[PDB]
């Protein structure tokens, strides 16, 4: 009879899974006292190293590590990796996604995105094709390292969104009729 | 169960 | 002298959206076996469970026939729970009381206005004029045009129309030359 | 006959 | 266990 | 010195 696993979420900032980074967990668990009289308390500091380009819901599991409240086996700690929050990219496996708004001129006129890059740099891309909503387009090798293969990278996904105007003038209304493909 | 905290 | 209760038995009831909006009677046909006269002897019979699904019901309803499950000289047999499930439909999307119209449309249609012909799950149709420019992902509520609200069936959700906004392959250089000069700043 | 329990 | 099948 | 199991 072993406590049933123990689970502790683990916040790491997108930053810290490009990087890899270090994290100290202090825990306070319940140990049977030198003499069997108390149940006492004690602390431990548990380190895991975030491997660069780890995925949310690596687990990282420190056998036997919790509450000694029974008499019976201690459960598991088991820390689950979550990702947090970025305030410009969403995350996606090994790649990055890059939000990009655009004007509807934009998206048939074509623009430039200047995009920006995990260590803080900005990318060209000019366009020159029909950009839809939803549309995705990779720049190779600009996301996270491959947790596995840490020399090689995976991607950064541009995903845009097309705003469209409220009000379009007459002139204009007949002249996209006549000339709109479909 | 168990109090968990990071720490530097 | 005491029994004692097996755990319930689950089956999922599989409802269309017409049949959600209008209500229907299932007929579900259980073979079990029930404890003869003698206490000891053991019979397969047949049981009509009859099912009046109302109005409105939501996905996850419960539907509960006690002690229908296999007798034992010795249980109490388990209870018998049906699960409301949605069968997919071909054209709408169910959100609760409300129902979801995709509507897709070009983007000569979105920006130059046009006409969607909504059909009700009562066989109605009901045109709706978009004069002014559409945006792709956008919602227009059709008031009370939804499902009966299952607790208050004289009440109504909506019908939604949610736009998906359908974008051509390619535009030739004398097209977009031609839209440059057209298109807002 | 059967008990109902309802989803809101 | 009990069988259960729809009838018309 | 935990044990890792990976998503993959």
């Amino acid at each position: 009879k072993q406590d049933p696993p123990v689970t502790h979420d683990l916040r790491v900032s997108l930053e810290e899974i490009y990087s890899g980074c270090t994290k100290k967990m202090k825990i306070s668990h319940k140990r049977l006292n030198p003499d069997g009289k108390s149940i006492r308390n004690e602390d431990k500091i548990l380190t895991i190293e975030v491997k660069k380009g780890w995925k949310e819901g690596t687990k990282i599991t420190f056998p036997k590590e919790g509450d000694q409240t029974s008499n019976n086996i201690p459960a598991d700690i088991v820390f689950v990796l979550k990702d947090k929050p970025h305030n410009i990219f969403k995350r996606d496996g090994s790649d990055v996604i890059y939000p990009a708004r655009i004007s509807l001129r934009e998206a048939l006129c074509g623009c430039t995105v200047n995009v920006p890059t995990l260590d803080g740099r900005t990318i060209p891309v000019v366009f020159k094709d029909v950009i839809r909503p939803g549309m995705r387009r990779k720049v190779p090798g600009e996301g996270l390292p491959l947790p596995k293969t840490p020399e090689k990278r995976g991607d950064l996904i541009i995903e845009f969104e097309v705003i469209f105007p409220e009000r379009i003038p007459q002139t204009s209304r007949t002249v996209l009729e006549q000339v709109l493909p479909i | 169960g168990p109090t968990i905290e990071e720490v530097d």
